[PDB]
């Protein structure tokens, strides 16, 4: 069962996906985000990609979504709106499991599934690598670079940080 | 707004379109373009109105949206090929996923229900810089992406946006409405040419920008948003209404006047390339354009409508703020024609 | 003068878009949260009701 | 594209059935994307109003579509001249006939007749004449 | 009864000038719906891509 | 595995003393007990996310040192670090850390 | 004054002092109002607006000399007190007009302040005006649409300007503002109905002074204690209105109505709002012969300094 | 698209050295004399809408509009001609290098050829 | 005759100084450039 | 391409479904906005770490910088719409129309 870690977090990556797309109450949207998130990060890790998986958890987790959690509860509403409330929400909920499914089946029952791309039921362990990095962290030393080469991308986000800054305050200026 | 915030923001704008139309790689594009919409945002709300918020609600959400998919091409292109260049798009998937993405950006049809409600939430400049400057970014990058776009889909939007244009204009009293939908006219104008000859595109770009600036500048000086606050006009600024309808009959693309030109070199590129049916479609459907273009100088210009005991003050005062440009821009869009030619420098 | 050329019946019944800005609505934004201080507040002495 | 090569496989002024059913199809697929469509930019107040909806377009554009490739087949046959444009006139002027008994309206039927026919002998015209609504950028 | 107005003011206009008008008109009615719901042209937004997905490849 | 092993060995203690908190002392016998303001200080809350967003973009700085172009690193370094500063004190000035 | 002149630092918060204060003079017909303003001015320093009338704009244009009824207001007070109930419409468009006017000397007024900091005594102003429309309304002399239509306007308009600090009321009973009228003897005046004296003091009571004591304070006076000007001067000196909007602007908000009031064709956009009422309605032909003849007046034909016939020279260079 | 790839094309360079062997446009060109009438035209629209006397305000503004008009065209109008001789060049020059592609025609005399007559009766 | 003085008032010396002097420069620069460019294509295309 | 491009192409797919389809409030629109910025992090993550572009393994952190601004902007637009409306339901972004 280990042999497929990769995809099992996969599909629990695409329900967590259905969960915070069927639009319940932000609250369990942001349940169904931040779940979705830490196994994006395991995903990640599993292929190589620790410290890029971990910004997920932290910048992204707690982060963009952790105001979002602030908001919903500043705009909080009368009933915490469930799946089950809706019925719309509960069965596109139930439909996007079982697409998912039926992908899922055809992809490993039909060596070759091809929903708009062509997809090999092969694990993913198969594509991995059998180079050596020696004593490096490749992730590290690409993510660093930022500073050695990317200065030009540094610039542009810096800027467009700050210009984030300006924005955000003129548009709760409220006038 | 602070005037110091304003010009940064402004700069921002302007900076976002540059990175969109000088970078060579794929993320720097996508950045640009995401500086384009953070700096956007607020300029939209420089007047704090209800009407201003939900315009820039519904414009944030479409080009966010767009943004998202046009990422999302990006990254199928870098899977199938890992090239970030900006060149052929090696996946038809990605390449028709970036195109929904830039028509949404462009507001061409059916991603167009959001150019007519954003251009009457905001105010008349910061339409003017909705219209003219943000059409830049998008349709750079079409060109860049020319070869690759499917030409059948990037014509049926063409022949949307035309056909749309030129309906909605029809059943609009608003000026901003009517100016949003012209609009979405000329978009499809200037992508019906896109997989055939690029630089026609610019040119048609260019006598637009020319003619959209000059109509938004004189509404400024009018200070009219309605077809009735622009039929009082002619008791107070004639020279402006007279001026106005001169630059109407030019968007309606009649001879000899400076809007015929990049519609004649549309035709005959489209000619060249055995499109026969298209262009004389694009042609016709242009003449509903023509008609609201009509109906508002009737309006403005050519026929005098009531107006109000209290312009007789207006009529002492003068008005304070001159627009440098607006001359120029006039006598651009309106007789550039014998000058055509000289469409060789852009190439 | 009309709001929308060739309006139909539904249409008819809307008004033109307001000159300037539209009205904003009576609040139904924020208010004072009312609050019971005391009196069982470690803070109230035990027999202070403080209406605030 | 599918259903637009079974049509164009079937040969002129042959199997008139199968010419029918796929007109059918044709006009089906274009009924449903209409009513895709109404539903969302008007939206219909039950599920059941939004069933019919799309029944009504649906039927009515298949309908249609079958008495367009009926009636141009039969002409084809009976006349014996397969590629004439008139056989696509009629067909289209029929079509456009019921279109105006599904819309219960004379001056629609007769509006839809003459437009449908001419653009039903204009598209007969481009497949002899080899005219390209979307041309290929040759330059 | 026939030169003067069965034909030149009655049909003749009905058929070229009055009946494509009315057709623009109509056209013109269904484009500006005037109702103006993000949540409805959204919707139109995922139909458009569904269908240039399937119909453009 | 190891690490997994950690996060459900932690989750399942953690769940199984919620069960026993919440349902085991829930049996014992009793009877019956009977039993918000539009926050803009929320701005707070928005620049903290900006300013996460340069804490992450700070975090690969001690593998950054590692590079031989350090004149460049150090500058683009110090740009950030004053950027972020620029930022703090352009919202100071202009009251918009208007905490609480 | 200019976006430039704000980013070289130009900040009307600095200039503006305590002698910056709007004070607004109001008051029945003949009511003493004047006497006080033009007092309270000379005693605080303060630059003194006499009441808008109908070629208030003409004295802030051009030669500054009154302009002829056709090209400038046409309506009439003395119609309007002749034949209250005219089928010209007369009414209305005096009533509007004067409105425009008010709003025209409320901007220039600010414009004086933010750009002196001296503080301006208005007699009446635009958020005292809608007091003639509801005796007028009250009395039969306009229609309800002319109300609504002059609700509009004032909600278009009013709203962007800041109301004044200072709200003096000179009280006096309207039998005595009658003996007053009969006194001066001007024949129109005399022909005034009590009832429209009394409309206006009810406007003014119940609607004008609740609403202005809401954001500042109103000094309401008797005509004995309106006399004695030092007085008033004293306790205005020592109000202490810290609520209200003025304490609340700031630079941003002053750059922005330094702006709209240096612009006043911006100031009187809405004034001309295209609703089709038949009292201010002009139609094309009239308006097109009112508007030559305006045209056709010395020193109108071009823009202010470009009229050779009022003597500029040295266009061809200007 | 077309010139836009053309190898050797320095970015954004207005006029490329090789230009210069075209000749110059003449200052007595009709399109340089039509520009400076559109300058004279701006001229006069901007003492229109400012108000102005429409003819004889402004002459320094009139004469900065011609100029700058001017100005421009003659480098638009060089530019326009070197592109052209561009196209013309390229033109000739893949003519010469693929003579199949375009074969010399065998002509004929009208008499040897034959046309159909069809009579206007 | 007006009441306030005329904003453009007495011309703007500075003002109709630069525009003369840049429209002279412009005028001065085409005509050497124009030689120039004579000059090269002569002596380019002998 | 392995089955997890597959999954994550298919979240990407679902979120932008979600998206494009409303039901009342806009903060799940916004919630789906951040999700599709989470399933372009994964995919362009794993697509760089698969094939070694060492040097674009900042490009899915930048992306993530320019996720946050968006999100940012979102939630600055979604207080002042409830401000004015008293909800963040879409239904009441209504005077604009056609």
């Amino acid at each position: 069962m280990t042999m497929y870690i990769a995809f099992i977090l996969s599909t629990i990556f695409v329900i967590g996906f259905v969960g915070f797309s069927s639009k319940p109450s932000p609250i369990y949207g942001g349940l169904g985000l931040i779940v979705s998130g830490g196994v994006g990060c395991g995903i990640v890790l599993n292929f190589g990609g620790s410290f890029l998986g971990l910004m997920v958890f932290l910048i992204y987790l707690g982060g963009m979504l952790v105001v979002f959690g602030y908001t919903t509860a500043m705009a909080t509403e009368m009933y915490p709106e469930v799946w089950v409330s809706n019925k719309t929400v509960f069965g596109a909920f139930v439909s996007g499991l079982m697409m998912e499914f039926c992908m899922v089946y055809y992809a490993l029952k039909e060596e070759e599934v091809e929903i708009i791309f062509k997809f090999n039921g092969l694990g993913d362990w198969v594509i991995y690598d059998t180079g050596d990095s020696g004593f490096f962290s490749e992730e590290a030393m690409g993510i660093a670079a930022l500073y050695s080469y990317g200065t030009w991308l540094v610039i542009v986000t810096g800027w467009s940080l700050l210009i984030g800054v300006v924005v955000i305050m003129e548009i709760t200026r409220g006038n | 707004m602070n005037p110091i915030i304003y010009t940064t923001l402004i700069m921002t704008v302007m900076s976002g379109t540059m990175l969109v139309m000088i970078s060579s790689h794929w993320l720097l594009i996508w950045i640009g373009f995401e500086m384009n919409l953070l700096a956007m945002i607020p300029v939209l709300m420089k007047n704090f109105n209800p009407r201003a918020t939900e315009a820039a609600t519904k414009y944030f959400l479409t080009q966010a949206t767009a943004s998202m998919m046009l990422m999302m091409a990006i990254i199928i292109n870098l899977l199938y090929s890992g090239q970030w260049t900006i060149t052929k798009m090696f996946n038809p998937v990605a390449m028709t996923m970036m195109t929904m993405a830039l028509a949404m950006k462009l507001g061409l049809s059916p991603f167009h229900f959001w150019v007519p409600e954003v251009t009457q939430g905001i105010s008349l400049q910061a339409g003017l810089l909705l219209l003219t400057w943000q059409k830049l970014a998008p349709l750079s990058v079409l060109c860049q992406i020319s070869q690759s776009i499917n030409p059948n889909l990037m014509l049926t939007m063409a022949m949307l946006s035309i056909l749309i244009g030129g309906w909605g204009g029809l059943n609009q009293t608003q000026l901003r409405k009517i100016m949003a939908y012209s609009s979405i006219a000329h978009m499809g104008w200037m992508t019906a040419v896109l997989p055939y000859n690029t630089t026609m595109t610019i040119l048609n770009l260019l006598i637009y920008i020319t003619m959209t600036l000059a109509m938004f500048m004189l509404l400024i000086h009018s200070s009219a948003t309605t077809t009735l606050s622009l039929s009082h006009t002619w008791n107070k600024m004639p020279v402006i209404t007279s001026l106005m309808m001169v630059t109407l009959l030019s968007m309606g693309g009649l001879p000899p006047l400076s809007g015929f030109m990049p519609k004649w070199m549309i035709i005959q590129e489209m000619t060249k390339n055995e499109s026969i049916i298209m262009p004389t479609l694009m042609a016709m459907t242009a003449l509903l354009n023509l008609y609201f273009y009509m109906r508002l100088a009737y309006s403005s210009s050519l026929t005098m409508f009531p107006s109000t005991n209290n312009m007789k003050m207006k009529w002492q005062f003068e008005h304070t703020k001159q627009m440098k440009l607006l001359p120029t821009m006039i006598v651009l869009s309106t007789l550039v024609l014998p000058m055509t030619p000289a469409l060789s420098s852009l190439n | 003068g009309g709001a929308v050329m060739y309006p139909t019946k539904e249409t008819a019944h809307w008004k033109p878009p307001p000159w300037n800005d539209v009205d904003p609505p009576k609040d139904t934004l924020v208010s004072n949260l009312t609050l019971n201080f005391g009196p069982q507040h470690p803070a109230a002495h035990g027999v202070l009701r403080l209406v605030m | 594209k599918t259903l637009l090569h079974k049509y164009s496989d079937i040969p002129e002024g042959t199997e008139c059935h199968r010419k029918a059913y796929a007109s059918t199809s044709i006009g089906g697929a274009t009924g449903l994307i209409v009513s895709a469509y109404s539903i969302a930019l008007k939206p219909p107040a039950s599920f059941l109003e939004g069933v019919a909806r799309t029944g009504r377009y649906t039927f009515t554009s298949a309908a249609i579509g079958a008495i367009f490739g009926l009636t141009s087949c039969i002409s084809a046959q009976v006349r014996e001249k397969p590629d004439d444009p008139l056989n696509y006139f009629i067909g289209g002027c029929a079509g456009g006939l019921t279109l105006g008994a599904r819309t219960r309206s004379y001056g629609i039927g007769a509006a839809a007749c003459a437009y449908m026919g001419l653009t039903a002998a204009l598209v007969k015209m481009g497949q002899l004449e080899g005219w390209q609504v979307f041309a290929e950028p040759k330059v | 009864k026939s030169a003067s107005s069965l034909l030149d003011l009655i049909w003749l206009e009905t058929i070229l000038p009055k009946t494509t008008s009315f057709i623009q008109m109509k056209m013109s009615i269904m484009v500006s719906n005037q109702k103006g719901l993000i949540k409805l042209y959204f919707l139109s937004f995922l139909i458009t891509i569904m269908i240039s997905m399937t119909l453009f490849n | 595995m190891n690490i997994m092993l950690t996060l459900l060995t932690n989750v399942t203690l953690a769940s199984l003393l919620v069960l026993i908190a919440f349902w085991l002392p829930q049996l014992n016998a009793y009877s019956e007990k009977t039993s918000p303001f539009s926050m803009k200080f929320f701005l707070v809350a928005i620049t903290f996310l900006l300013f996460d967003l340069e804490i992450a973009l700070l975090l690969p700085l001690p593998w950054a040192s590692q590079t031989n172009n350090l004149k460049t690193m150090l500058t683009m370094a110090l740009f950030l670090l004053i950027l972020l500063a620029a930022s703090l004190a352009y919202e100071w000035t202009q009251k918009g850390l208007e905490w609480a | 004054y200019g976006p430039l002149a704000f980013v070289l630092g130009e900040r009307t918060t600095r200039k503006l002092t305590e002698t910056s204060k709007v004070i607004t003079v109001d008051g029945n017909i003949c009511s003493g109002k004047g006497r006080l303003a033009r007092e309270i001015a000379e005693k605080l320093g303060l630059r003194h607006f006499p009441e808008a009338g109908i070629h208030y704009a003409d004295s802030t244009t051009g030669d500054g000399k009154p302009l002829d009824v056709q090209l400038s207001g046409n309506c009439s007070l003395e119609k309007f007190y002749d034949d209250p109930k005219s089928n010209d419409g007369n009414s209305y468009r005096l009533q509007s007009w004067l409105y425009a006017s008010r709003l025209l000397q409320y901007a220039d007024a600010l414009e004086h302040l933010l750009s002196t900091g001296q503080g301006v005594v208005l007699e009446r102003s635009i958020y005292s005006d809608f007091v003639f429309l509801e005796a007028m309304y009250r009395q039969g002399f306009i229609r309800k649409q002319c109300v609504e239509h002059y609700n509009e306007v004032k909600k278009v308009t009013a709203c962007e300007y800041l109301p004044p600090h200072v709200v003096v009321y000179v009280d006096v009973p309207v039998p005595e503002i009658q003996s007053r009228i009969q006194k001066k003897g001007n024949p129109h005046e005399m022909k005034i109905t009590a009832a429209y004296l009394q409309d206006i003091e009810n406007a003014y009571k119940k609607t004008f002074l609740p609403e202005m004591s809401e954001k500042c304070e109103v000094l309401q006076y008797s005509a004995r204690e309106a006399e004695d000007a030092e007085k008033v001067v004293e306790d205005i000196e020592y109000l202490k209105c810290d609520k209200g909007p003025w304490p609340d602007q700031d630079d941003r908000t002053f750059h922005r109505l330094r702006m709209l009031v240096q612009n006043k064709l911006e100031v009187l956009n809405y004034t001309t709002i295209p609703v089709y009422l038949p009292e201010i309605t002009i139609g094309a032909h009239q308006s097109d012969r009112v508007f030559q003849k305006f045209t056709e007046l010395p020193g109108r034909k071009y823009s202010p300094g470009y009229n050779e016939d009022v003597g500029d020279k040295w266009i061809w260079l200007k | 698209t077309m010139m836009s790839g053309r190898p050797g094309r320095v970015p954004l360079q207005f006029l490329p050295n090789e230009a210069r062997s075209l000749p110059p446009p003449k200052l007595t060109d009709p399109r340089l004399v039509y520009m400076g009438f559109l300058g004279y035209c701006s001229g006069l629209i901007d003492n229109a809408i400012r108000r102005r006397p429409v003819v004889s305000a402004g002459l320094h503004r009139q004469l900065l509009y011609v100029t700058s008009f001017v100005f421009f065209g003659y480098y638009l109008l060089k530019r326009q001609d070197y592109m052209y001789a561009l196209r013309d060049h390229d033109m000739f020059a893949y003519v010469k290098s693929h003579p199949e592609d375009f074969p010399e025609k065998d002509k004929k005399t009208y008499g040897e050829i034959l046309e159909e007559f069809h009579p206007v009766r | 005759f007006y009441i306030r003085e005329p904003p453009h008032g007495s011309p703007d010396w500075l003002k109709v100084g630069l525009t003369l002097g840049t429209s002279v420069f412009l005028w001065i620069y085409l005509i050497k450039q124009h030689k120039e460019d004579v000059l090269e294509y002569k002596r380019r295309n002998g | 391409m392995p089955l997890v491009y597959m999954n994550i192409i298919m979240a990407f797919a679902i979120a932008l479904a979600g998206l494009l389809m409303y039901r009342s409030h806009l903060m799940s629109s916004l919630l789906c906005l951040e999700g599709m910025m989470l399933s372009l992090f994964i995919m362009s993550t794993l697509i760089i770490l698969n094939t070694h572009f060492t040097l674009a393994n900042m490009m899915p952190i930048i992306l993530l910088v320019f996720a946050a601004c968006e999100a940012a902007l979102g939630l600055s637009l979604l207080v002042m719409v409830s401000n004015t409306y008293g909800t963040d339901y879409v239904q009441n972004l209504n005077l604009l129309q056609c």
